[PDB]
């Protein structure tokens, strides 16, 4: 993906995250967790559900046409009739192939991109309280229990309240 | 052991995973792994013809033109409509040989109309017996004729030249199947027309066609070496429908009611169930709810598109990352 | 109250919103609001065809093929080109009552010329009566024929097999249109003929057509029980036109200039104006600075691709977020 | 958006900014201010203008065609007719489909991506001399008056100058 | 002067550039200079048609229908076969003057064949003088007719009238060549055939064919002012070709097989030489390895698909940015 | 480029980097450096490398088709003859255009993606150890010899046994 986090620093998907699609993961005062992010999750399949009928429109009821089968030789008018129904069926062949192949490209670039914006917007609540660990995690320089925690993975967390502490413990 | 995390806590980023994903293909890589995927092409059909939602009728030993002609065997067709009309290879005509110029074109005329409802109209023949019949037509034991053609012959030592009309002062376009009797030999012709050489035209205010018969032997079909070419023509509101002829006059007994349809004809030899679709194809019903379709061209109702692939797989899902 | 930076400064990054935005779809949403959208599709027509750029010739009361033809009246369109014809429902013929088979295919090849101008040539009739009249063809008061059409008739009591040859010895194509007259009855046939069956046979090098006429009443159109063929033939440069006949023909006085045209024809029934276009429908004119276009699928000109969809909205601002 | 800018980390747009498309709100020594940004404003502008020619030929001037329209029922070649131009506006209406749909996309793309460069652009003159405050503005740890703001904003801050100033004033 | 890194170091990132870049397009720009690019569409030709893969006719003098007719100057191609038959704008006829009704269609029929091998079949034609020659189709020096056509004539004073029969007992389509003499005079008429008035109807079970000739004079073409016309019938496995003529039969000598065929006819003056290539152009073999193709909509093989646009270049490297 | 790395903060290429499409240049304690980046170089290039062969199936061998060219005039069949291969060839004319200028969209996105990716994958293996000088370029702030960076380029950095002389040199 262009945002180098699916299969980029974060190294691999949780199979143990059965509760999402994205989620943090984390180590604390009271011990490890995991929680699935719904927002995140939400926003990525709302985008993927109905995505082709944005450009197929509903199937059309379709009646009377042409022959496309012959069972003699006629010549002029038949190569014509079989040459317009060959055109018809590449040129949708064609269509089919290219959309499926962008579709699935935005698909992937989309759900690259949920996950880089869910650590971009945990890193913007942490401000200097905590740092880039390179992996996909934050070293938090304070105590956090999983109240402090929750209000991370629930955009609340207040980071003046903390500032101090995490001044105090970051330059050893 | 725990919980570690005195001064200090680590909070990870992450995405699921799936033990098992699926390839799709995009712009950027040939093959590339997803937790889930969806399949784009409706591959398999239902097997059978689905007796709803369309009104499906079953030509089984009728082809269209026969069932529209009147063919003895296709008399349970005769106060029939449909959406679409099956065709079966089975078919076959059993009465008199017939050929028709542009037969295509009629069948498609017909298929659209989506009816086979004849009326009556009072042409009257003066001059002439008519109900003419042959023992290659037969209608029960009795030998007969195409229900809606009517033969006409010589009365006495007479055929004089006819010349009927008939009006149209109806809101809708009239279709009339009329044809000429070809002989296959002069005392035939002499003896069924009195004339050495028959002619019939039937035109209108705005057209025209003339047909004249060729006496010959052509090869033997149910008996009969002779033929009869049909033709057909379209009388509009307001026009007359008039018909001349000194011999061979294969006369109309009424018209079709032609209609915009959206009806058609379709080739299959699958059978008819009981079952729910809203597309149609040779091979049976096919299910709609994919947008695309490898299973026949040839479509009626609301169809996914017929394209060349056989599988084409939607990502519907991230990319799939297990560990390692 | 200001300015409180007194160590500090903050300084935030932001983008404009409008207070009303628009709904635009993409792939990712179905309805996403923009500050800014633009129609993509053409959906009013100016509601009159416009006189420029392009030279429309306005048909009135004629068809393009009676204007070819000569039908009385139509004389002033004798001496006309044009890029787009354009033809009337309201047209009607008031000529000798005539069928052309392949009409709309003599119809096409005209338009594509895109004149009617002729262009006499001295054809020799020896033995023959010419420039034979009807009441059914009124030019002025006095009855008359189709100006491009040469009726001939016996002479005395003498009809002799005419072979008149016209070579092309020019750099393009002629155009010859002919015809023949089917007589009503016998009495007729032998009174304008003397031979009791007529035939044409028209001929090139490279082709022939020959045409036999049917003696017979047809339904009564301006009159007349009879009616006129009409065929045509296509002389290359180098080539030979020879016409013969016993009887009946119709006959051409010269030719058309076929060249390779940038000209149609249009049915419509909406009046023309003054103003400006480069796109023209049986509407009307319409716009062409948007690229897609609902209001018609026959067009001439620089023309807006016709489509299904009434609407389609791109976005020309980014996606619109107001407080809160 | 992919990169989560606007309705994202910038919480919404300003009705105020009549004078650009991008640009910044401060407060200073000298007051509150705005200022558009018109590199960005133009950069995405002329991505935009134009974008249907880039992909759409001139419209082609096209002469005598076929009947699509009939008075008289005939049969085979009428359905042939019919056929062929529905068979047309079928596949152009479908590519008029797709590329509105993507063009869309890209718009939106493309303008959520010029938010996000503005603000990189900012930060990376910044350096060490400010915070990422976490809604799209920077505290910047020393006196910045309007002409140290528009050297922000035109490119031109040095931020060697004001170092040591904001080192001093940063951990407390 | 090195190296300044006592207690830190620089380390920067970069790409590549390259002097001299190209434009290619994109959705976002007009134009974008990238370090290369790669050129989609194929404008040159090779200039000559390649022996390889294919296997290609060259008709030189002769038309497709010409050598399948038997032309004395096409009898070097009566066994041949192709994928592909070349003719040129230089053939021409050198026999009896003839045409085709739908000439196109049986071009186009002989051409998918990809054969022009026949096969004779024993037809007994009783009461007939065989093998009828002319002054206008030479063979060597000796005056002679189509190969594969049969012209009957009087034997004595007598015509009779001829009904041949030949069943199709093989398992594919047999398509049999047949036509018409129109004599250019009644004098000829009845010294060729003796009845004042000719006629042939070609029939089978399923359809039927009549032709009657025209008397009359039309341009001389080597020698000639009479015409053959030509037709065909295609008789199915277990069908039967029915033959009646009573006068002005130009009969077959046998039958062509018709088979499912990739092969096909292409106009074109380019000479044929030694390379190999999978597509063919009127102007000559091109190259495939690109997805489109400029050089002409006329194609055969494995072609890249014809588009109006003559150059499109792809992108296969970054945006070139150069210092400054 | 939506990432506004290539023609954006690296302000222009190196022409005499033969060896690759990114890679690195330096300045340390053994002088100064270059180096191709193989990883980042090999990703871009599998991508460009047979883009058209994912939408455009093999060429397909086409043979007896419809006459496209005509000798004389004939009317109404003809008509159709010419507005079917006229209506197939503006239809692919479209097809190509699109193709290629949304394939060029995602080469140029591409491309620059990768300069990104590898500008964050070497931003986070440096962890607080380095500063971003605004320009594509880091501080280390410490002695970092051939081996040193080499660590860096080839993902094996280990901050922890900077760390300590880092923060030392760090703030002045
Ligand atoms: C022109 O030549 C043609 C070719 O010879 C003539 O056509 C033939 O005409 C004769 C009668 O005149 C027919 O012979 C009859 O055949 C029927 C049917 O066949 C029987 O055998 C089959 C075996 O498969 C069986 O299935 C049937 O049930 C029958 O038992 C018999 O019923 C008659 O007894 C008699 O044999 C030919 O069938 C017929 N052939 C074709 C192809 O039309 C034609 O008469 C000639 N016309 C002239 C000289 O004016
Ligand atoms: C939908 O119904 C269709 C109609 O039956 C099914 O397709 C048919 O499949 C059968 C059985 O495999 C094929 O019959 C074979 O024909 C070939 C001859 O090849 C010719 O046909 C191809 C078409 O593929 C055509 O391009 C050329 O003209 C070839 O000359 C023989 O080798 C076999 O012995 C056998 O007879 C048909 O090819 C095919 N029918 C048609 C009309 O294409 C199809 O399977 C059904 N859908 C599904 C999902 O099953
Ligand atoms: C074959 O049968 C046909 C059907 O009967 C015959 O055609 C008819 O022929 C007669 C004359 O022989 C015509 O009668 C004339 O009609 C005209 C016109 O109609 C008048 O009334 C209308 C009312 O709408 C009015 O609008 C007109 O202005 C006229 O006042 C009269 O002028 C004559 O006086 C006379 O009544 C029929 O019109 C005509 N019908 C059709 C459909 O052609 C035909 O003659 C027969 N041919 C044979 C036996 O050889
Ligand atoms: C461009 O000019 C066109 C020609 O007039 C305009 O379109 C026409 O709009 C009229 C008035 O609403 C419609 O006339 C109606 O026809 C229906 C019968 O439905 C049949 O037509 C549809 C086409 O929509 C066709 O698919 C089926 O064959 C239907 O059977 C009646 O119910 C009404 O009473 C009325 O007569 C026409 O449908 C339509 N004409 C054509 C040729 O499609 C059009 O509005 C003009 N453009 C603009 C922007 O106004
Ligand atoms: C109907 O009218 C037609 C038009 O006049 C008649 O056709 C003409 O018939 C005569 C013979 O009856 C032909 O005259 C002969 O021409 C040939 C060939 O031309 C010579 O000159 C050319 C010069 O270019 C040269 O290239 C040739 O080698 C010849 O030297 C001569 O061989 C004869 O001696 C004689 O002159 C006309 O050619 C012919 N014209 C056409 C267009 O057919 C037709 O006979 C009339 N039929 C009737 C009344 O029943
Ligand atoms: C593939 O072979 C083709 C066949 O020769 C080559 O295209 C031909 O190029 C010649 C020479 O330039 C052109 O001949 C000219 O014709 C015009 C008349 O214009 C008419 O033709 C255009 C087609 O462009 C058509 O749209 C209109 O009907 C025009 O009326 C004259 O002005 C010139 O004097 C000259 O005779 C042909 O235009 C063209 N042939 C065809 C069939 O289009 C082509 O060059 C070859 N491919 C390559 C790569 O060279
Ligand atoms: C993997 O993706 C597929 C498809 O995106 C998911 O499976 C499918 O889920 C849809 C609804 O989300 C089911 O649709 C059906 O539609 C008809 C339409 O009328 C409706 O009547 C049915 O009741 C039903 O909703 C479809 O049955 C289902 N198919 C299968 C094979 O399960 C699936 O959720 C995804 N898998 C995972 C693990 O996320
Ligand atoms: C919202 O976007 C629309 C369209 O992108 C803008 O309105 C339109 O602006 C264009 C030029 O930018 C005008 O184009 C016209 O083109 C013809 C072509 O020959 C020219 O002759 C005219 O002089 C004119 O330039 C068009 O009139 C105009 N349409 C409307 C309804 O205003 C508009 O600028 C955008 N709105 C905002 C607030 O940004
Ligand atoms: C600029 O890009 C082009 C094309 O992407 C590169 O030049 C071309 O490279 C390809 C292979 O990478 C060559 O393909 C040829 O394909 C046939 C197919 O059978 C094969 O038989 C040949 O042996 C050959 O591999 C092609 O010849 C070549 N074209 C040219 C003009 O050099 C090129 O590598 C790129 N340039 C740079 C500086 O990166
Ligand atoms: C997921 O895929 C894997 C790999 O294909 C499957 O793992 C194996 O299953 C088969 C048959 O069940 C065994 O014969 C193999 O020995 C297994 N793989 C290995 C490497 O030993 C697995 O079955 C799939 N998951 C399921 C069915 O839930
Ligand atoms: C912008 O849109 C809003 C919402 O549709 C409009 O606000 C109202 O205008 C209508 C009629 O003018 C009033 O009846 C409503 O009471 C208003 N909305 C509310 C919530 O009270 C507004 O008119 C539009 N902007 C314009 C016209 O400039
Ligand atoms: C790269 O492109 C440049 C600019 O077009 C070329 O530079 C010049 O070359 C031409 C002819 O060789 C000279 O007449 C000009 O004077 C040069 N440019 C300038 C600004 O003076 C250069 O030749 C190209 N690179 C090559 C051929 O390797
Ligand atoms: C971790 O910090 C806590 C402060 O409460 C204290 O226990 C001690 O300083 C550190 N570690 C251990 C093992 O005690
Ligand atoms: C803000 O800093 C300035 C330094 O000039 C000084 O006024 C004081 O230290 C601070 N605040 C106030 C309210 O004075
Ligand atoms: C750079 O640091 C080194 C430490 O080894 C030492 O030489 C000195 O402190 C600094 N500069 C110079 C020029 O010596």
């Amino acid at each position: 993906g262009i945002f180098g986090a699916i299969a980029g620093f974060i190294e691999n998907g949780w199979e143990g995250m059965v509760d999402g699609w994205y989620g943090f993961r984390y180590q604390n005062s009271e011990g490890t967790g995991q929680a699935a992010d719904l927002k995140s999750t939400q926003a990525a399949i709302d985008q993927i559900n109905g995505k082709l009928n944005r450009v197929i429109e509903r199937t059309n009821e379709k009646f009377h046409q042409i022959e496309k089968e012959f069972s003699e030789v006629e010549g002029r008018i038949q190569d014509l009739e079989k040459y317009v129904e060959d055109t018809k069926i590449d040129l949708w062949s064609y269509n089919a192939e290219l959309l499926v192949a962008l579709e699935n490209q935005h698909t992937i670039d989309l759900t690259d991109a949920e996950m880089n914006k869910l650590f971009e917007k945990t890193r913007r609540q942490l401000r200097e309280n905590a740092e880039d660990m390179g992996d996909g995690c934050f070293k938090i320089y304070h105590k956090c229990d999983n109240a402090c925690i929750e209000s991370i993975r629930t955009g609340t967390y207040d980071h003046y309240v903390y500032r101090d502490e995490a001044l105090n413990n970051r330059f050893q | 052991q725990n919980p570690s995390g005195n001064n200090t806590a680590t909070l990870c980023l992450g995405h699921h995973a799936v033990a098992n994903g699926t390839l799709v293909k995009t712009i950027s890589d040939d093959q590339i792994e997803v937790t889930n995927a969806t399949e784009l092409v409706q591959s398999i059909s239902m097997g059978k013809i689905c007796n709803k939602s369309y009104r499906i009728l079953d030509g089984r030993n009728c082809t269209l033109i026969d069932a529209m002609l009147g063919d003895p065997h296709c008399d349970a067709f005769q106060y029939e409509s449909w959406d679409l009309f099956i065709e079966r290879s089975n078919a076959f005509s059993n009465c008199y040989p017939y050929d028709i110029p542009d037969y295509a074109s009629l069948r498609s005329i017909v298929a659209s109309s989506g009816t086979v409802e004849f009326t009556a109209e009072g042409f009257t023949w003066t001059g002439v017996t008519q109900n003419g019949r042959s023992g290659a037509c037969k209608r029960g034991s009795a030998d007969s004729f195409f229900s809606r053609l009517n033969w006409l012959t010589k009365s006495g030592s007479s055929y004089p030249t006819l010349n009927v009309t008939m009006p149209n002062n109806k809101n809708f376009d009239k279709l009339y199947i009329w044809g000429i009797h070809h002989p296959s030999s002069n005392q035939e012709q002499t003896k069924l027309y009195i004339q050495e050489s028959g002619r019939v035209t039937v035109s209108t205010k705005r057209s025209q066609q003339t047909i004249i018969p060729n006496i010959g032997s052509r090869p033997l079909v149910r008996g009969q070496s002779g033929r009869i070419s049909i033709y057909w023509t379209i009388v509009k509101p307001g026009d007359i429908l008039m018909i001349n002829s000194n011999g061979n006059l294969v006369a109309p007994r009424g018209y079709f009611k032609l209609n915009t349809g959206k009806s058609s004809v379709m080739r299959s030899d699958v059978p008819i169930d009981i079952c729910v679709s809203e597309c149609i194809t040779p091979n049976g019903s096919i299910s709609n709810d994919k947008p695309f379709q490898n299973v026949n061209k040839v479509t009626y109702g609301k169809c996914p598109k017929y394209i060349r692939q056989n599988t084409l797989k939607l990502a519907t899902g991230m990319r799939n990352v297990p560990e390692k």
